[PDB]
RNA sequence: AUUAGCAGUUUCGGGGGCGUAAUGCUCUCAGCUGAUUCUCAAACUCUGAA
RNA sequence: CUAUGACUCUCUUAAGGUAGCCAAAUGCCUCGUCAUCUAAUUAGUGACGCGCAUGAAUGGAUCAAUGAGAUUCCCACUGUC
RNA sequence: CGCUCAUAGCGACGCUGCUUUUUGAUCCUUCGAUGUCGGCUCUUCUUAUCAUUGUGAAGCAGAAUUCACAAAGUGUUGGAUU
């Protein structure tokens, strides 16, 4: 950060304090943008998943995010074609941090606005994890993969604590593998929502799927 | 300690005041020298990143705090946010040494760059050497206060100028226009005082008289001439200094 | 002759006095190199003609 | 200073090349003559519903 | 204090030098009468420069 | 600077005095004294003059003299001192009073040498033996 | 509290080739509404901890 | 406004710093700026002076004579070093 | 950035550190009193080595620099102003 060095928003602890109608001088993020590539690419038409993950329980700044975003941003033509991108972050700074100023920086000593009402204004905007939730995710196809991992490895510098790379079994931004996600396409019962999917509705729904028939299109 | 106690007086003075004179009370602000300039022309940074402290005293330096009761009856406002802008804004700062350098420098450029309409061409021109201008300025040992506006200062250097030497400069184009038979006799009058060119002469039309007429101290000429030809009339003007003409001695 | 046509330089002096100073010499620069600009004004007297 | 509210860019709008006139241009046996734009009368009465 | 600029017409106002004076005098055949009226010499030549 | 020691140094230091001392200018050019800022190749310690040279080079000024060689210091070279040396011989020369001569960051003195100069300096700096007929 | 595209649109907002600008075709923007997803809230909770 | 603010207009609390004087033993910013004095000067002295917060018997301005008075600079008998 | 060239030399945005030579936060010890600050004097000490020596780099031809290591053995000044 700016008035600190992050060591000592290194680690989680107190409630949450958030930009809220009770705070308010509540600094914007930095970021407010969070995906990187074509958004308009098709659930379908990338099918590679990896991720980031924190193994500590660490409060990750907004800047540090934005820093991670844009490794992963100049690792694109290196990695070949912004097309085959995907990013989405999935860790937004909603907490908010304390700072009690020292009023002294150059000279004279308080006793008097010491540490007596000596409460954070809020600066510093910034987001908690545990030992395993995500904070960067990437679909794409499977051309790019040693070249994902590697602007991951360079976000895995950006970041304070130990990280990991994992590749999950899904086609990226979905709840199915792939054994899964082609019986879907192949028995003909899924429903497509651009960058999602959907799935057709027999135990995800019977109430509404009773006596109906266009929920089989 | 036995009788000798380190006192080392009240608390560190370190920062610059800004000293709001408002209600005939002065009201205080933890800022910095440099900080509170760059906020004042500009780089509006963050209200609490210029201020050191986010808070109003009554004297910074003997560490006291204002009452909010006061605040009410100065500014018709009690959050120390809108309060604290308005002494930024409009209160007496303490600048450093680097800033004042800053102010001096821009005080210099602006007794050459006004000084650049009656500006000290050499033999033949070569119409600018505003460089020389400047250059000029401390060679005759001339106090570039920063308290007095430049126009001022300007005024005083020309006259410094001619006792360099090399004589005052300060010409334009007076266009007058001139009715009737007196517009001759003026035009005859005037001759030896200043320049006379484009003329022409006219008892059923306007004369279009063109004079090349001190330009610092042009709106008295104006004055009387008008008298003198006894009736009145328009002498149009440029800007104020220019130079067209030349400059070189003149 | 000049090896390689027309190099200039609009330079300016220092101090009141000595204005007509590096005129003056520039006559007898002229002595020296062929090529000054202080006969025929075309760029002024304060400039250099050379190769 | 009304078309430098566009604000010319400090690298391509004053480039190291394109310097040559401020110490590059004080050139007059013939003509380097630059006026001073506008002329109305005097410093009030120049603008005032303008 | 205009209604409209002219040249043509006057109200012993206004300026507008020409080739006409210092030449030979008056102006006939190509117009009436001599230019001395529309916005003054000056601005007009300020105003070439500016567009 | 200069610097051009000899061959030898002509051996040991030996001072009129150290730092603010007035010796004559001995010199046609219209410096009238010579008062001393420092001493060229003093590396010196904690509390000690920078001291007079034998026949070596000072950091000088024009205290009193022509005002165009007032102010701005000046390279020197000491010439006599008045306070007194054994030399390489077991000679003891001594001097009236301390002289020197002001002169040119590469040693040359400027225009000729007034009065008596100890061998030591003239061997030290040849100009200053070219530019006298009194080298004693 | 707050991110993402997707869908139905918009002579009810605006600009392009066509067309009455088009909201019609073919492109992007703006707003609405419908289906999904991101992250989530000491001063919130449909739910709930020995 | 080319302007130091002469001058006008207004507001409070009546008047609104006149003549003088000044970074003074009075000036925070401040080592103010310019000048000199020096090899080099937060020191002194001349000048400037929108003067944090000068100023007319709260006495203002200057100054001969005087001073175990405060400051500086130079000659000044060189063991302070 | 550095002609070229991420890391010779730098190095944005971002992260982890040391340090107790700044100052604050603090009030544990001392108010039945540790004599407060500075400067002179003097030892000893630490290295985060300025010089030195022996080295390794360079965008190191040379001189001149710049960077790194071992290394605290020895050296680290005279004034003006305050």
């Amino acid at each position: 950060m700016g008035r600190r060095p992050a060591r000592c928003y290194r680690y989680c602890k107190n409630k949450p304090y958030i930009k809220s109608r009770y705070c308010r001088g509540v600094p914007d993020a930095k970021i407010r943008i969070f995906d990187l590539g074509r958004k308009k690419a098709s659930t379908d038409e990338f099918p590679l998943c990896v991720h980031l993950i924190s193994l500590e329980k660490e409060q990750l700044s907004s800047e540090a995010i934005e820093a991670g975003r844009i490794s992963c941003n100049k690792y694109i033509s290196k990695t070949g074609g912004k097309d085959s991108f995907h990013m989405r972050v999935r860790v937004h700074p909603w907490h908010v941090l304390r700072i009690n100023k020292m009023l002294s920086c150059a000279g004279a000593d308080r006793l008097q606005t010491g540490m007596r009402g000596a409460f954070g204004k809020p600066m510093g905007t910034v987001a908690r994890v545990n030992i395993g939730q995500i904070i960067f995710s990437i679909r794409t196809r499977d051309n790019m993969l040693a070249n994902v991992v590697e602007a991951l490895r360079r976000s895995s510098y950006k970041f304070p604590g130990r990280q990991k790379i994992v590749v999950s079994k899904k086609w990226g931004f979905t709840a199915y593998n792939r054994e899964a996600y082609q019986k879907l396409k192949a028995d003909g019962r899924l429903m497509n929502d651009g960058a999602n999917v959907k799935v057709i509705t027999n135990h995800g729904t019977l109430a509404q799927y009773a006596k109906d028939i266009a929920a089989a299109n | 300690m036995s009788i000798f106690t380190p006192t080392n007086q009240i608390r560190l003075t370190n920062v610059a005041v800004v000293r709001m004179k408002r209600a005939g009370k002065r009201f205080e602000i933890a800022c910095y020298k440099n900080k509170v300039v760059g906020w004042r022309s500009g780089v509006e940074k963050d209200l609490d990143e210029v201020l050191q402290t986010h808070s109003v005293f009554v004297n910074v330096s003997k560490g006291q705090v204002a009452k909010k009761e006061d605040l009410i009856s100065a500014f018709g406002t009690d959050d120390q946010t809108e309060i604290c802008k308005q002494i930024l804004t409009k209160g007496e700062v303490q600048v450093s040494d680097k800033e004042r350098h800053t102010q001096l420098e821009q005080m210099f450029r602006d007794i050459a760059t006004i000084v650049a309409d009656k500006c000290v061409n050499p033999e033949t021109k070569r119409p600018y050497t505003v460089i020389l201008i400047e250059r000029a300025m401390k060679d005759i040992h001339y106090s570039v206060k920063t308290n007095k506006s430049t126009k001022q200062q300007a005024l005083e250097v020309i006259k410094q100028l001619k006792e360099k030497m090399k004589i005052e400069r300060a010409h334009m184009r007076l266009r007058f226009i001139l009715p009737v038979n007196e517009g001759k006799k003026l035009k005859e009058k005037l001759k030896p005082l200043i320049k006379v060119i484009e003329s022409e002469d006219y008892g059923q039309q306007l004369e279009i008289v063109c004079l090349i007429d001190p330009g610092c101290f042009r709106e008295i000429d104006e004055l009387i001439k008008k008298e003198t030809k006894g009736k009145g009339s328009l002498e149009v003007l440029n800007l104020k200094d220019v130079e067209e003409g030349d400059e070189k001695f003149e | 002759f000049e090896a390689t046509p027309i190099v200039r330089v609009a330079v300016e002096p220092k101090h009141p006095s000595e204005m007509p100073q590096l005129v003056k010499g520039m006559k007898l620069l002229n002595q020296a190199d062929p090529c000054v600009q202080i006969l025929i004004q075309e760029t002024g007297e304060h400039v250099l003609v050379t190769a | 200073e009304e078309e430098y509210l566009h604000f010319g860019e400090k690298a391509d709008s004053e480039n190291q090349a394109r310097k040559y006139m401020n110490a590059v241009r004080k050139r007059k046996g013939l003509y380097v003559e630059e006026k001073i734009v506008e002329h109305a009368e005097k410093q009030r009465t120049l603008s005032k519903n303008k | 204090n205009e209604t409209c600029s002219g040249g043509n017409e006057n109200q012993e106002l206004q300026d507008g030098c020409s080739e006409a004076f210092e030449k030979r005098t008056s102006q006939k055949g190509e117009s009436p009468l001599t230019d001395c009226y529309g916005p003054f010499s000056g601005q007009l030549i300020a105003t070439m420069k500016e567009a | 600077m200069s610097k051009a020691q000899a061959v030898g140094s002509n051996y040991r230091v030996s001072l009129g005095l150290p730092v603010g001392a007035v010796m004559n200018s001995a010199d046609n050019s219209g410096a009238k004294n010579l008062y001393v800022i420092a001493v060229k190749g003093i590396k010196g310690r904690l509390n000690r003059l920078p001291s007079a040279g034998v026949g070596d080079m000072v950091m000088a000024t024009v205290k009193k003299g022509k005002p165009e060689l007032r102010k701005k210091v000046c390279t020197g070279l000491v010439v006599r001192q008045r306070k007194h040396w054994k030399r390489k011989d077991g000679v003891y020369i001594y001097f009236e009073d301390n002289a020197g001569v002001m002169c040119n960051p590469k040693g040359e003195v400027k225009g000729n040498i007034l009065g008596p100069v100890a061998k030591e300096c003239s061997d030290l700096w040849p100009k200053v033996a070219t530019n006298a007929g009194t080298i004693v």
